[PDB]
C-alpha cells in the first residue's frame, strides 16, 4: 500500500526532468525499497518455521 | 489330563514377541516420516533461494 503509492508518484513528477527533488527521490526510493527487501524476507522466513512445525 | 496352562503360556509367548516388534517398528518409522518431511522442506528453501538470486 506504500509502495504503488511512492512509485506513482516517482512516474507522476518525473515525467520531465526535475533538478530540485532530483536528490530526495532517489533517497525516498532507496529507503522504501530497502524497507520492502527486509519485511519480504521475513515474512518468508517466518512461513517457512510455520511449514516446518508439522 | 487336558494341558491348558501350557497351551496359554505358548499363545501368550508368541503374542508378546509381534506387541514388541510392532512396538519396535512403529516408533522408527514415524522417526523416517519426519525426516523425509525435513528435508523436503529444506530442499525448497534452498532451491528457492537460488531461484530468487537466478
Amino acid at each position: 500500500g506504500v509502495a504503488t503509492q511512492l512509485l506513482a508518484a516517482y512516474i507522476l513528477l518525473f515525467d520531465e526532468y526535475n533538478e530540485k527533488k532530483a536528490s530526495a527521490q532517489k533517497d525516498i526510493l532507496i529507503k522504501v525499497l530497502d524497507d520492502g527487501i527486509t519485511k519480504l524476507n521475513e515474512a518468508q522466513k517466518s512461513l517457512l518455521v510455520s511449514s516446518q512445525s508439522f | 489330563v487336558i494341558p491348558w496352562q501350557t497351551f496359554d503360556e505358548t499363545i501368550k509367548e508368541l503374542s508378546r514377541f509381534k506387541q514388541e516388534y510392532s512396538q519396535a517398528a512403529s516408533v522408527l518409522v514415524g522417526d523416517i516420516k519426519t525426516l523425509l518431511m525435513d528435508s523436503q522442506d529444506k530442499y525448497f528453501e534452498a532451491t528457492q533461494t537460488v531461484y530468487e538470486w537466478c
